[PDB]
């Protein structure tokens, strides 16, 4: 409201160029081309009417594409997890038993994926829903490298998620994931990215989650007027850099990816979901997957599958590595800052 | 204009302006935009007292930004002067050479490179070496002061004492040295000095060009060109005449606290900046520099004939009845490591430079020697 | 494999009591221990001639 | 940005009503241009091409979504430009497949089954806005259909997406509509597998290159070699010249059968699954 | 023979070589300036606010174009070097490996080659832990912990035993024959004529052609290992100190004006990095400014050194107390800049 | 303008001669391989001295192999103090349309994807050299994708002749030839390994059914002129039927639930049609002239709309 | 770790095998962990090494 | 301290290292002082 | 206003008196040079810390 650091205070208002650009156009002149040569409220609500006029007398500011979905609360819990997590949409699981009959190699149990998925519906009930990312880490927790922080993921899920026997949801869905790779229906063929959390609506057995399917993060008016701010949080088992592991320490915008690792063995099949931060082209990424993860190459068609997730627009991108609280549980959480979401498609194996 | 002295018997300088740009980042946060913009405002004082908190966060940041520029200059200068500055040890030979001879005989060029090396080796770090003495160091300071020839510019105003005596230049050291000098080796003969305030400006004689919209073609309309010229050239003088009228008008000198030392014949600002500027930032004080030296240690060489001997008879005697490891060709070294260790460096470390398959790559040589056609010598032992 | 003054630690042949026969098996190994008896059994690098 | 396609005069009552029906339907146009004739859009502008000719055409032409239809001109926003300008433009399903949220959607030529205007004397065929995981499948099933007619299974004609059943049979006209792709998909493989087979025993160039190749060929490629070279053989054979001829041809078919997504559905305050015949909010912009 | 030696060296024999070891070091000094009534004219511009947007919020980034002109004719400002703090590089003994480097044709027997390499790189302060990546550079093993500061990398120039020690009691040139545009004359081929022409005589000691027949001459055993031309060690990251001595294309490239050369060894750019763990050819991003005497003079400096501890212990008493040479043994006593610092 | 444009600003130094500075004013529609997406860069990170490795600047076949490790960007305007380029991948402009410039000898069309290739052609390797700075700018060549696959194909085939003419092309009746050049063998090894792994994985058990159909094609090429033109005069399969009698095995392992030819196509598409994208870089750019013409000639600019 | 240099004097792995290495002769005696001399009240100086 | 303050004004892995050397030798020397420089004067005053 | 009158600073001066203790001037500053083992710790069996 017109302060006196004016040249910045007018600069934050959306300039002098728009005044000078309308000066030669509109402020001067008749040229373009011419001839030659009622005590407490009202005025409380009355200035609120004027606030609508203040909303109408005027109106950078980035854009979004907010999305909503009516979502069952079996697998994910938008109440237990705070605003600012990853989310994952799914295909409808009636396509699961038929595609396993044609994509699984000969000699493998194609009945296994339809049976393992059916046991999950009777275990979370003691309809294409949504998988939250923290729930997915405890499922693939039995394949990682840092196993203690994967148990820190498992420490809060069994105590904060709504439902009965959340550990039985975990150990059955992890059995579903071991039935995914065995029936060759890869989880990247099912897991689809759905935007980062901003808010949700509570209801019995289902929740209406809002999310940004494309755009930046922190300037969404969350609904809370004190804090329209919510940082992106990732557990420490999934956060993988390629600036430190490849000695690329230069500044530049850092991309964010999702990466699946596949190990194809007889009834011992591993799954690991990683969030890869990089300064690389997405076409200049598959060679970097060859250098690191050649161990799952031999034990297996590719072992890797990946897609874009978002971009950090910072010159020197800033990350945090803290221990936050999901209720009473201290989890080592990699908090990311300033993320501009742009999704993409997965990449192939067979 | 070079001095020229009449002997018996039979000029413009053009320098390129360096150019640089200095940066700072001011950034805000969404939280405080809504307030400053006026958007999130309510009638509640709480909504209001949330502004003032986020109005002041500009004042704090703006100042700490604008401030970073006056510290920017004070930084650049030290970073600049270091690049005008030949080290002493290399000068005093030069100034003796340029003043006297300034002559192109190859021997002259040659006799420097003798004087340079040996001056440098000896006088490089002076206060570390001769520091205990005094009449030396009192004469070393006097060399700094006289090594530079005065410069061309004559400033509009001149930094001076309280008394008004002018000031001829600026020592800049670390504080560790400054404390040292101010005890034994110097005296501070003034406290407050007078310093100019206003910057300069420029007088503009430019190339004056016109693009003038015109409606109709006639002499007056055309003469307006000639007219608008004079109008425009009449304007510059009015611009310039203000500046001179401004520079004479503005306040000029103020009182400032800084140290004035009399060295030899000349007063000098003696100052050490690491507090005012470089204290409590991530920037190193540029005046703390670096060195590269390279050393040569021989390993297995062997004494000449005259030089194999012993300074006495029984000098270094193995226990009676035992061999003398002295008399063998030596394969090792010994020298002083960093912290006062006795290191050991022997042949067996050479493996990495020798056992490598490279030493059997001849092929550059054979081709490289045979570029020039070589004659046919007696081929008595080269032929089977 | 030099951990102690009074003992020797070597790679034996695990799971073999002895004397076992002419040609010990190719089975895996395990570090064993024996008792140096006298001084001279000290390695020459550690008691130079 | 929104272009214009003027309807030429002489329109009957249903021919204006049929164009009133196709509100949110996809249209290919030659260039982004303000003024444009309706004969440029119609099926007569393509001549009748096969499935191969339409896919080469649908890469070169520029897709546009018809917005609100005026009685005089068809207004259509181009996908590449005005949709990056405008926020979100609706799009009607003409597919039997119901779209979910977040599905990248490409287009397919109408191989399945087509508004004809009699007074203007022209046909209008339209692309089918179906999702990209199905899009590479429905083509590959039909390419596998045409190979068996060059001498099938009781399955392979039935597709499942999102609980919905399809039938690709639902025919001989379609098989001759697709015969040129079969003559290219067969030849690009038979040229391909021979150049693999006539080079690895020809060179196996050694040190670690052939050894890592043989590590990959340890009863996997060499067993597939010895199984094919059993019903095969082992002057100058133009081996190196045929690789350029093969990479140009087989590299071309990857471009044609790529089927890139343009539509990305971000529904907001709506159903996460959009049914057949309904309009879907569509963006191609972040 | 590269195999035959690895026996003769390890097991204690002395073959007919000797080396002149070379290494580089870095010392953090404390300088002093001086200047004059106006030694520089300094132009400052006008500020520019650039508004950018980021998930964190709006950003302002301010710039002020500035410029520098030095209007003094002659030398108007002087820096000197007062004292010395901690020398950054430890003065160590770390030998260099050529197995970090790559680009030499391996000896023909795949048995014999792998036999050497495994018997050299194994157990090495330096040599590669992993096999070489086909692109990039092999990484030096990470060290559990460090103490004295980063470690110097010695080098070994094989040199014939007979060359007299008395060459080394004075600052010399490892190559054995002087170089550099400093000494040369005015002609085109001069800066080269010095180095590789052995018809003439060494400008440093005119009474001989060279002190290293092996290291001085074009295409010699010396050049082949150390040059920019042959890119033999170009693979490995580790700084090779003698690089700047034998690299021919650099010396000729420099200009000869002494009025200038002085100033430009004040600010000279390091070939090394303190920030690294051991020592590394500098990464292009960071720059250090370092004064190189050895940049001008193409010389190196000897140290206190001896082939006996006994004969060494007598050095600390001073200079004139030092017995130089016992029977075959010998001592070397440093001439340097560091001569009296007692550092 | 962070998402719409992205002004990556290449700074220009102080000392550049006015003949060298005015040589950059003809560098309007170009391609600059940014290593990162920093908002402030220098010419040394852009020029070929950034591209060179330790001692080795690679050949043209290797010059592809670090383009795809970088970020191609197009110069928008050459100011006296800086050069501004928007990266192709992030965001094109406000409206999303940037202009290139045909340094090709080849005329373009509307809607065709445009691949950028190193300067391989003869009389074409024109690198704008900074004499005032000793810097070269190897400007790549925007080309049509029916050429840009063959041009990579001639280079890869030339290196494998050199492990035991070819450098002549044609396009729309225009004869043209590229520079015959010796190739570093280190560059060829990653190429040849990239062929075979996409060739071995492209073979499936159902492909043996397709192999049986080879004598049907020569039975068909005697009647259809379309098939008679399709194979080639110098095709392999025309020679690979007179010495080869293919056959299929009788039964399949679990041949009731799985599809033999449908699995043959998907593994083929994922490796063989995908293979041209792995050799070159992806043509993320096509040309949509709004009002100009249908054919964009050499030397002229061309509007660009991004290409999925 | 005796596969590595010694941060103090890098050119060797250790000054003693008998002391440095885990399960050396020394560590068996003087590791407070093994709790050998823990009975006696008399100070053991090297306990903290 | 006297070594620390010098270090706090610049933090690699290397810088840390030389501090250690700096501290040791500064401790093994200036630890007790008036017993050592006690006879001198200029040193104590400083 | 960014800087202010610090609320900590608005108290008036307390009552000062005269006290015998030694002010040594070291460097540029004054310092109490003080030894307490008489005023305190005298005939009280607490040690001088």
């Amino acid at each position: 409201t017109k302060p006196l650091p004016t040249a910045p205070m007018a600069w934050a208002e959306s300039s002098p160029r728009e005044l000078a650009g309308h000066a030669p156009l509109r402020r001067v002149l008749r040229p373009p081309i011419a001839r030659r040569d009622t005590r407490a409220t009202r005025d409380d609500t009355e200035q609120a009417v004027d606030k609508i006029l203040r909303g109408a007398r005027r109106a950078g500011a980035p854009r979004y594409h907010l999305t909503r979905q009516v979502t069952l609360t079996d697998l994910c819990q938008p109440n237990a997890e705070r605003a600012g997590a990853l989310l994952l949409a799914l295909r409808h699981p009636t396509d699961l038993p038929h595609l396993a009959r044609h994509r699984a190699p000969p000699g493998r149990q194609t009945e296994r994926l339809a049976e393992a998925w059916g046991q999950l519906l009777e275990a979370s009930a003691l309809r294409a829903g949504l998988v939250s990312f923290n729930f997915l880490v405890a499922a693939c927790a039995a394949a990682y490298d840092a196993r203690d922080a994967a148990e820190a993921v498992r420490a809060h899920i069994t105590t904060n998620y709504g439902g009965t026997r959340a550990g039985a949801r975990l150990d059955r869905f992890s059995e579903c994931l071991r039935a995914m790779v065995h029936t060759h229906v890869f989880p990247h063929e099912v897991m689809r990215f759905f935007g980062g959390l901003v808010s949700w609506v509570t209801q019995d057995e289902l929740a209406s989650v809002t999310a940004v399917c494309s755009g930046p993060q922190e300037a969404t008016h969350t609904g809370h007027p004190g804090r329209p701010r919510s940082a992106v949080t990732i557990p420490a088992c999934a956060f993988v850099d390629l600036d430190a592991e490849l000695c690329l320490g230069g500044p530049g915008a850092a991309f964010l990816y999702l990466v699946f690792t596949y190990r194809q063995c007889r009834d011992q099949e591993l799954c690991c979901v990683y969030v890869v931060k990089s300064q690389l082209p997405p076409r200049g990424l598959e060679a970097a997957l060859e250098r690191l993860f050649g161990r799952l190459r031999i034990t297996n068609c590719t072992y890797a599958a990946f897609a874009e997730l978002g971009v950090m627009p910072d010159d020197s991108p800033r990350c945090l590595h803290r221990t936050e609280r999901f209720g009473a549980v201290g989890v080592p959480v990699v908090i990311l800052e300033g993320v501009v979401w742009r999704p993409g498609g997965w990449r192939a194996c067979a | 204009h070079q001095p020229l002295i009449a002997r018996d018997g039979p000029n413009y300088m053009t320098k390129v302006i360096d150019r640089r740009a200095l940066n700072a980042a001011f950034s805000l946060a969404t939280e405080a935009i809504a307030l400053l913009t006026g958007e999130a405002l309510d009638g509640t004082g709480i909504s209001l007292h949330r502004q003032l908190r986020a109005i002041q966060q500009l004042a704090r940041n703006v100042q700490a930004v604008l401030g970073a520029f006056e510290r920017g200059t004070a930084d650049q200068m030290l970073h600049v002067l270091l690049e005008k500055a030949p080290p002493l040890a290399l000068l005093l030979p030069m100034q003796r050479y340029l003043d006297n001879g300034r002559l192109a005989t190859r021997v002259a060029r040659a006799t420097l490179v003798a004087e340079l090396k040996r001056s440098f080796c000896d006088t490089s770090f002076f206060l570390g070496k001769a520091g205990h003495r005094r009449e030396a160091i009192e004469a070393w300071l006097v060399d700094l002061t006289t090594a530079t020839q005065p410069s061309v510019a004559v400033p509009r105003l001149t930094h001076a004492d309280t008394r008004g005596r002018p000031v001829d230049g600026v020592l800049v050291t670390t504080a560790a040295i400054k404390q040292r000098l101010l005890q034994s080796f110097l005296k501070v003969e003034d406290t407050e000095a007078d310093v100019p305030v206003t910057y300069g400006e420029m007088v503009l004689n430019g190339a004056n060009l016109v693009t003038a919209l015109v409606m109709g073609k006639a002499v007056r309309s055309l003469d307006d060109v000639g007219r608008h010229l004079l109008e425009m050239q009449e304007e510059q003088l009015e611009a310039n005449r203000e500046t001179l009228d401004e520079l004479e008008s503005a306040p000029q000198t103020t009182r400032v606290r800084a140290d004035l030392v009399a060295i030899g014949d000349r007063l000098v600002f003696l100052e050490a900046l690491e507090k005012r500027i470089y204290a409590a930032t991530n920037v190193p004080y540029p005046l703390v520099g670096a060195m590269d030296l390279t050393f040569v240690l021989p390993l297995g060489l062997f004494n000449p004939a005259m030089e194999r001997f012993a300074a006495h008879a029984g000098d270094l005697v193995p226990a009676p009845g035992h061999p003398e490891p002295r008399a063998f060709p030596p394969r090792q070294l010994f020298f002083w490591g960093k912290d006062h260790q006795v290191l050991r460096l022997s042949m067996e470390n050479a493996v990495g430079t020798v056992c490598h398959p490279s030493l059997m790559n001849i092929d550059a040589a054979v081709g490289g020697v045979n570029h020039d056609p070589v004659e046919a010598a007696n081929p008595y032992g080269a032929y089977v | 494999l030099e951990l102690h003054p009074a003992f020797d630690f070597f790679a034996g042949v695990a799971d073999v009591e002895l004397p076992g026969g002419e040609v010990p098996p190719a089975g895996p190994g395990a570090i064993q221990a024996t008792w140096r008896v006298v001084n001279g059994n000290l390695p020459l690098a550690l008691c130079p001639v | 940005f929104e272009a214009d396609i003027a309807i030429p005069s002489g329109i009957s009552r249903p021919d204006a009503a049929a164009l009133q029906r196709c509100e949110g339907r996809v249209v290919f146009l030659p260039t982004i241009r303000r003024q444009l004739a309706l004969a440029d859009v119609a099926h007569e502008s393509f001549v009748s091409p096969d499935t191969l000719g339409l896919l080469l055409a649908y890469r070169r032409r520029f897709p546009a979504v018809i917005t609100r239809v005026l009685p005089t001109r068809i207004v259509a926003c181009p996908v590449d430009l005005g949709l990056t300008h405008a926020g979100t433009v609706n799009l009607r399903n003409t597919s039997p497949v119901d779209l979910c949220n977040g599905d990248p959607v490409s287009l397919v030529p109408p191989v399945f089954e087509d508004v004809r205007l009699e007074s203007l004397d022209l046909t209008l065929r339209f692309p089918v806005p179906l999702p990209t995981p199905l899009a590479r499948e429905i083509v590959a099933r039909l390419v596998a259909r045409g190979i068996r007619d060059l001498n099938e299974l009781p399955d392979l004609n039935v597709l499942y997406y999102n609980g919905a059943r399809l039938s690709l049979v639902a025919l001989a006209s379609v098989n001759t509509e697709l015969r040129s792709l079969v003559l290219n998909m067969v030849y690009s493989i038979t040229e391909g597998t021979t150049l693999i087979l006539t080079l690895i025993p020809r060179l196996l160039a050694l040190g670690y290159v052939n050894a890592l190749l043989q590590m990959q060929s340890v009863t996997r490629e060499a067993a597939q070699l010895i199984h094919p070279e059993a019903p095969m053989l082992m002057r100058r054979l133009p081996l190196y010249e045929a690789l350029v001829a093969w990479l140009a041809h087989a590299g071309q078919l990857g471009d044609i059968l790529a089927l890139a997504p343009a539509v990305r559905v971000c529904t907001f305050d709506g159903a996460a699954v959009v049914q057949s015949g309904d309009m879907a909010p569509v963006i191609r912009y972040p | 023979s590269p195999v035959a030696l690895y026996h003769q060296l390890k097991t204690g024999l002395h073959p007919g070589f000797g080396f002149t070891v070379v290494r580089q070091d870095r010392f953090v000094t404390e300088n002093v300036l001086f200047s004059e009534r106006a030694s520089e004219a300094y132009f400052l511009g006008q500020l520019q606010v650039a508004r950018h947007e980021t998930g964190g919020g709006v950003n302002f980034t301010l710039t002020q174009p500035r410029g520098n002109v030095d209007l003094g004719v002659g030398y108007t400002a002087v820096a000197a070097t007062a004292t010395v703090r901690n020398p950054v590089t430890d003065m160590g003994n770390l030998p260099q490996n050529f197995y970090l480097g790559r680009g030499a044709p391996p000896l023909l027997d795949n048995a014999a080659a792998v036999y050497l390499r495994n018997a050299v790189v194994a157990g090495n302060r330096l040599g590669p832990a992993q096999p070489l990546p086909v692109f990039g550079c092999a990484q030096v093993p990470r060290r559990a912990g460090m103490d004295h500061g980063q470690d110097a990398v010695c080098e070994f120039i094989a040199t014939p035993v007979a060359t007299d020690i008395n060459y080394f009691r004075r600052p010399c040139n490892p190559r054995g024959r002087a170089a550099g545009g400093v000494y040369a004359g005015d002609k085109e081929g001069d800066v080269i004529a010095l180095m590789y022409d052995h018809g003439q005589s060494d400008p440093a000691r005119p009474f001989a052609a060279t002190a290293n027949p092996w290291a001085s001459q074009r295409f010699s055993y010396g050049d082949l290992l150390y040059n920019g031309a042959y890119h033999l060690n170009g693979a490995s990251p580790v700084l090779s100190p003698c690089f700047k001595f034998f690299t021919a294309a650099d010396i000729t490239a420099k200009h000869r004006c002494l009025e200038r050369l002085i100033v430009e060894t004040g600010s000279a750019v390091s070939t090394a990095t303190a920030a690294s763990d051991v020592q590394f050819k500098r990464p292009p991003g960071c720059r250090e400014l370092v004064e190189d005497p050895c940049g001008l003079f193409q010389e190196a400096y000897p140290i206190t050194c001896a082939s006996d501890p006994a004969l060494l212990r007598s050095a600390r008493d001073g200079e004139a107390h030092a017995r130089e040479t016992h029977f075959t043994q010998y001592l070397i006593y440093d001439a340097s800049p560091l001569k009296g610092l007692s550092l």
